[PDB]
Parts: C-alpha cells; structure tokens; sequence
C-alpha cells in the first residue's frame, strides 16, 4: 500500500488505472450517455503528437465519467487536481515509453527522457459563479464563464537563487522551498568560513512569469438582487498573451486563497483572505457562434506558433462536413433559407433578416502597401413603428455575435466611450480601462434609442463611420487605436405614431447627414390588412403552444451549428475580388438613385461583395449588383412618394 | 457597485409617480427595461449589461391638470406613443359631476375617515401576507393554451387593427393596437389561467382580457 498523508490517493494504481483507461476508451460516451464508425477515441492524439515535439495535451471528464475505470478518478482529480497532475505527468511518459516498445524508431529518444509533460483538464463540470465557494470547497478544480477587462504586466519569481561568495572566487547555488529561499549565510566553511558573508545577484538567476487578469462574472442564474463583481486571477509561463479584452471566454481553473500584508514595513497580517484563482486551462471558443477574423490576428498567431503554445484560436474543419458544405451551397433557395433561418420565431421581415445575414457575412477586407485600409463593416440603422421585433433582434444578434457591447438611449458619455482612466484597488496605481466602442474591435456594437442620446456623445462616431480609429488625448495617454467593430443601431420616429404623407428624411428628428451616411436603413410602418396579419398572429401563438419552440423546425428551417460553421468558412476562407461587368449597372444604378450620397456606392459595393462571399464565389458577378440596388430600393420603399 | 432604485428590485415590483417630470435620462432608460430586461451604461468603470427583470408602474397628469374634452387624449396626454406603445395597458381617470355616484363617495370617505374600518361589507379582505403566499404559490405553474382560444385571439386581433387603423384615427383615437397589444392580451390570458390553477387556457378568459382593455377608456366617450 502507498497513500499520501491526509490523502486517498495511490501514486502507482492509479498509473495503471490510467494506462488501462488510455488503452481502453472508444467513443464510450456515445454509447452510455447517449444513444450516438470510429475506434480508440484517445489514443489517436498521443499516436500523432509525438513527431511534433509537443509537451501539452487536454482532457475531458464525460469521458472518465464513461469509462468504468475512472469514475473514482473522477474525484480524486476533483479534490486534489495539482497531485493528480503530478501523478499523470509521470503516468503519461510512463505510458509513452510502454508503447514505443511496440516500435522500431530512429534515434529520436535524446528527447523523450529530458522533457516533461503537463494536463488541461477542460470540459468539466460546471460551477455557479462565486457565490457557491464558501469556505467548504477551496483548491478544487473549477469552471466559469465571463469576458476580460485588464491585463497586468509580467510579474518575475524567483526560480533560481544564486548567490555570490565575497571571496575565494566561488559562486553557490540553492533553490527555491515551497515559495521561499534561505540565503545560506555561511562561506563555505572549507575553503572559507566567514558566517555571514555572501552576495545576492539578480541577473544571474532565473525568474518565472505570471499575469494577473481583472475577469467579469457572466453567470447562467443569479439570486434576487445580484449585480456584477470583478474577480483577479493568476495565470503561468506558456500561457502568456493568451486572454485580452474583447473576447468572451469559459475557464478552468482552481479556486484559492491568500493573506496580504497590512504595509510594507512588517509582517502584520489580516485575519481575511483575499481570495483569487490560478489557472488550469481556457477555452477560447464555443459552438454557439462564430469566431474571430483570422487576418485580423496573424501576428498572434504567428506569435503563438513560435511560442509553440497552441491553444485554440479558430475551430477545425472536417473534409466530410466540407463536402456537405458545398452540397448545400449548390441549391439556389439559399437565398431565402438562410433569412427564413436566421429568426424562425418572428414574422419574415425578409429584407431586414437578409441584411443582417449579410453585415455577418461582413465583405471585404483590403489594405494598401503603406498608406489605405478598407474594412468589412457597413453601418446599419433602423426606424419605423415601435411595437414591433426590432429590439428582439438587436438582442438575438448581441447574442450571437461575439465581440460586441449593448448601449441604450443617453446613458452614455464621451468619456465612458472611448478611452479613460481610473485607479486600482489593490496596487492603488493609475491604471486604465477600455472603452465599450474599442472592446467590441471587430464584430457589433448595437445602440437602442438612437435619437434621445446626447449630442456630446452623438459627436464621436463621426470618424467612428469613416476610418475605424479613436483618438485620445488626455492626462499621460498620447494613441491613435483601432474600432473595427460594425455599427447596427435603432432609431425612433418623429414624434408618434408617424407620418404618412410627409418626406421621410425630415420625419425623424435627425439631421440629414447622420442619416445619410449609414449605409443601409430599413422601414418597418405599419401598413395594416390581413393576409399579413393573421398570419403572424399564429406564428406567434405556436410558439406559447408548446413549453418550447422545437416544432417550430418545420418550413425548411435549419440548425444553428452547420449555419455558423459555414458562415465562419467562407468569412475566413474566400476573398472575391471586384469584376468588371458589375461596372456598368453599379454606376447607372447609384446615378439614378441620386434623384442621396456618395457613401451609398461604398454601401452598394460593400454588400454586393458580402454577396459574393454568400455561394462561396471567389468573385463578384453583374447579379450582386441588382440584388443590392433592388433590395436598398424595397428597403426605403420608393414606390410609396 | 450598488444600483438605483430600478436595480434594487428585481423579479419584483417598482413605482413611480410624475413621471411626465422626470428627465429625459429616466425616459430612455424606462424605454428600454419596459421592453428588454437589461440597462446599458458606458459613463465610467462600469461598462455592464445589468440585469433589471422590473416591473414598471407609473403616474402622472395631463397638462392642463383636467382633461381637454375637446382635444384627443393623444394630444392632451404629454408622453409620445413611440415609448407609450410598450405600455401594454392604459387607464385615463378622469372626473365629472354627478348628483348620485358622489353621495355614497362621500359617505365612503367620511366613514373610511370616523374609523380606518373600511365599509362593514359582508365581506373579510385579507393579510398581505396570505396576498403574498397565494401569489406565490400561483406563480408556481406555467399553463398552456389550446388552438380554439388561438385562433379567436386572432380574430379578435385582426378585428380590433382593422377597426382601430380605419375608424379611430380621430377625436377619441389612441394610435393604434399593436403587437404588443397582442402579447399583453396572451399575458394576462395566461395570468388568469395560473390564477385558476390549471395548466390549460380557456375561452372564458380572453373575453375578460379584451373587455378589459377596450373598458379602461369607456369614460372618453361621456
Ligand atoms: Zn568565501
């Protein structure tokens, strides 16, 4: 029997537990959870990676949930994740050696033996905020789920505590126990014995890395009265320029505590424990929607990749899913499939559905040698007869994209928009803070009661709508930065219940060039009759009908995740470049539509290029052209006055 | 961070009075809980998507203190429609004299006032806290409702814009119904189902849910 004291652990059980488990494990989750071709789940990843010279590997718990073999597992690595790590660490080289005995390879072993391995349990069980950890449950491995706000600067540790004796030209070496280092006062008796007399030098040592990073708390449910909380964590070496702002994330991590001092005189303490977190592992992504763009972040990457920390930064595809792909893309009702798709709650508001698939579709994104950038983004508004479905889509797209921020009517001020500064609570230093218009960089910004908002702060988007660039000049902050977040905002009418016979560009208490410059707007008056009505009433009521709208599927409505994976392919994947027949209908269309704005042709050009990127064309084509001026004509309506 | 009042209650209840003197700030903040259940702000370190989840419920008077029999109430009243649509329900109380109904008005009152005893009815009003126990015992279930009040409520629906679109678009002419309107009456439908404790919807209900709404402005037309 071996067992650590305190503990029910067993250090070489539990190695041929895990070695067993590891040679048997295929799809077992599919069968036991779950009524859902392939074979040995695991065993691919540590087959492939070990050419690659990699010293990382994830983990799930379903599948030790599944395995018969590991459901005690299952807890021990709960209770105590750091020892159990520490096990697995030995376990899996351990594993790695018995199975290279099964094969004749090049000399490749001067490697293996001095490397090291290490774990990232992530998909595990869930955790409900803070608010759960009382006292109970600390330093256990834990989930949450919210976005960033700060980041730190790099904090070194010492690693290696050189040392410097005075005299008899000799160095000293010691290291580091449980977090502390005890000078050896001595001199080396031997050769010198002055009890003492020794040095302390810092650039010979080594130093580790930490970050710290202000989170915010995104739960699933909350109590009566809750209201947001900040928390600081602590993450390690090869994690490094990882996490940022602007970016939602679910985490893993162990929950801990710690005392601080009461100055920094003496060793006087407080009888509370600030609390915090140390990392275990983050998931960047999710299947809920679609991912960042890919030539926005190649320096990153390519930072990354030289790191050779690979966590995840844009999901994987499969050939057979890709087939599918373009399967579907060779019917023709896609052109409606996707606006009957995007909402199957809400009436058909075709156009409306269509230019929002579109602004996700995004379009083209050039740049110039030295001196031009041309981003995909075109700025959208909305006005017509309350009462309607324009918030809950404003809403359902907050929702589904994923670098974006929600502002509502005038609470809202230039300072609490772009950049501005604060102070600390804890190192009571001046540190800064993001600003809403700079955290969604690429995705949506969304703006509800567009008229009521102050002037003051109405003014800044006026450079926002034109190169993508904030700039700031106050107390010791001298950038220019970049927003290439997208604009889709609401607007109110003039006065009330509207006005039929008046010119619409003078009916909303908004002057005429703000209005002018969005690129697309839409109209969503009343026009009451059945035939339009009725109809809407039980698309409606069928939802309340069932205790949740699964029926709803009917009438060719797809499913969210092959939408958002083939979005996401064709955003970062197709790159159409103009065409020459769209020329002559592009120009003849903008010049009859003058009889209101240059900034409608970039609109025009900048839709029909999110058009081509829809079918997966690698170029624009005289189509696009009609479609767009078609669609901006229906959507301000011409025919009425 | 602590919030303010709106942010203090939450799957609760709140209350205001003269809202047609509170700030412009106060309108676009209550237009978007009315609708939507969050609040946005971007002025300093708080940048969230607070969660508000309130129940809104506000007073205020016309501008000229009594009611313009000779004006509409859409121009008497002094809140626009684009906000006022989100207010699913609106009464107008107001008074004109009558040589009977103020009798017993003032016999009410004048008891009401000799002793807090309301009027000896045969009758036994009960303890806010039993109120609250029922309440929350109501608020347990979460009925359905069938298609033979659907497609009524569609009739109606299509009846009531029809009418309201073509016909009322003059002096005693609120806007129009909405949507919303729709919602609220599918709402409250299904209040009163959670009210008798069934987990079905009955016709017997949205006859008490429109004659309601189309009551709360019976006294326009006197
Ligand atoms: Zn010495």
């Amino acid at each position: 029997l071996r067992i650590i004291w305190g503990t029910n652990v067993s250090i070489q059980e539990c190695t041929t537990n895990f070695r067993n488990f590891l040679m048997s494990f295929k799809y077992k989750f599919r069968k036991i959870l779950d009524e859902r071709d392939e074979e040995l789940y695991y065993i691919k990843q540590l087959n492939e990676m070990r050419e690659l010279g990699t010293s990382n590997l994830n983990l799930d718990a379903r599948n030790l949930l599944a395995y018969k073999q590991t459901e005690d597992l299952y807890h021990q690595l709960l209770n105590y994740p750091q020892e159990v790590i520490s096990i697995m660490d030995q376990t899996i080289k351990d594993c790695m050696v018995s199975l290279i005995v099964d094969n004749n390879l090049d000399y490749d072993l001067d490697e293996i033996e001095t490397k090291f391995y290490k774990v990232r349990p992530y998909n595990v069980g869930s955790c409900k905020g803070m608010r759960e950890l009382n006292p109970n449950d600390i330093d256990k491995l834990i989930n949450l789920k919210g976005l960033v706000l700060r980041s730190t600067p790099v904090i070194p540790d010492m690693k290696v505590a050189f040392f410097k004796c005075n005299v008899c030209d000799h160095t000293m070496a010691v290291e580091i126990d449980r977090g502390v280092i005890q000078e050896p006062a001595r001199c080396e008796r031997i050769d010198c014995n002055e009890p003492n007399s020794m040095s302390l030098i810092h650039n010979r040592c080594s130093f580790a890395d930490k970050q710290v990073i202000k989170l915010q708390e995104t739960p699933d449910f909350v109590p009566d009265g809750q209201t947001p909380h900040s928390i600081s964590l602590c993450v390690y070496d090869e994690l490094v320029d990882s996490c940022r702002a602007g970016d939602r994330i679910e985490v893993t991590g162990t929950f801990r505590s710690i005392p601080i001092r009461a100055n920094s005189r003496q060793r006087v303490l407080k009888s509370l424990y600030k609390t915090y977190v140390d990392v275990v592992h983050v998931k960047k992504v999710s299947d809920k929607r679609l991912d960042v763009d890919t030539s926005t972040i190649e320096q990153e990457l390519m930072q990354n990749k030289v790191d050779h920390n690979e966590v995840e930064e844009v999901r994987q595809i499969t050939d057979q899913d890709l087939a599918k792909i373009r399967e579907v893309a060779a019917r023709e009702d896609l052109y409606s499939l996707l606006a009957r798709s995007i909402a199957p709650s809400i009436y058909e508001l075709e156009d409306v559905k269509k230019g929002i698939l579109l602004q996700l579709f995004g379009g083209t994104n050039k740049t110039f040698t030295k001196g031009g950038r041309y981003r995909g983004d075109i700025n959208i508004l909305l006005c017509g007869d309350p009462s309607t479905s324009k918030s809950q889509i404003l809403q359902y797209v907050h929702k589904i994209t994923p670098r974006g921020v929600y502002t509502s009517g005038k609470g809202s001020s230039a300072v609490g928009l772009t950049a501005y500064i604060t102070r600390d609570v804890d190192t009571k230093q001046l540190v800064l803070e993001s600003g809403a218009l700079v955290l969604s960089d690429g995705g949506v910004c969304c703006i509800d009661e567009f008229d009521k908002m102050s002037d003051s702060t109405r003014s800044v988007l006026h450079e926002v709508m034109e190169q993508q660039t904030i700039s700031i000049a106050k107390a010791g902050i001298i950038t220019t930065l970049n927003a290439r977040s997208s604009i889709l905002a609401s607007a109110n009418p003039i006065g009330s219940r509207y006005n039929p016979n008046l010119p619409v560009t003078e009916n909303i208490d908004l002057p005429p060039p703000l209005l002018s410059r969005f690129d697309l707007v839409y109209l969503v008056l009343d026009k009451v009759d059945e035939k339009n009505d009725r109809e809407l009433a039980k698309h409606l009521t069928n939802l309340y009908l069932e205790d949740k709208p699964e029926h709803i599927s009917q009438d060719d409505v797809l499913p969210v995740e092959f939408l958002t994976m083939y979005i996401s392919y064709a955003k970062e994947h197709i790159h159409p470049i103009i065409t020459e027949a769209a020329k002559t209908e592009l120009v003849r269309a903008y010049v009859g539509m003058r009889k209101a704005t240059t900034r409608q042709l970039e609109s025009m050009i900048r839709l029909a290029e999110a058009h081509a990127k829809m079918k997966l064309k690698n170029v624009v084509e005289l189509e696009d052209v009609q479609e767009a001026v078609r669609l901006i004509r229906s959507a301000i309506k011409d025919y009425a006055t | 961070l602590e919030g303010g009042a709106l942010v203090l209650a939450d799957n609760g209840i709140c209350c205001i009075d003269e809202f047609d003197k509170m700030d412009e700030s106060d309108r676009t903040a209550i237009h978007e809980v009315m609708e939507q259940q969050t609040i946005s702000i971007s002025k300093a370190g708080i940048n969230t998507t607070l969660n508000a989840r309130t129940s809104i419920l506000a007073a205020a008077n016309p501008l000229y203190g009594r009611y313009n029999p000779r004006l509409s109430p859409l121009d008497n009243i002094n809140l626009p429609a684009a906000l006022l649509s989100r207010f699913d329900i609106l009464f107008l109380m107001l008074d004109i004299p009558s040589r009977d109904d103020d009798e017993k008005l003032a016999e009410h009152v004048t008891y009401v006032h000799m002793h807090n005893k309301q009027p000896d009815l045969d009758f036994t009003p009960v303890e806010p806290s039993k109120m609250r126990e029922y309440i929350a015992y109501a608020k347990t279930k979460r009925p359905v409702m069938s298609e033979a009040v659907n497609d009524y409520v569609v009739q109606a629906y299509i009846r009531l814009r029809q009418d309201s679109k073509r016909e009322m678009d003059s002096k005693f002419s609120f806007g129009q119904a909405t949507p919303r309107t729709l919602l609220g009456i599918i709402r409250l439908s299904q209040a009163l189902a959670k009210l008798r404790l069934a987990d079905m919807v009955d016709i017997d209900d949205v006859e008490e849910a429109l004659r309601l709404v189309r009551v709360s402005k019976e006294s326009l037309y006197q």
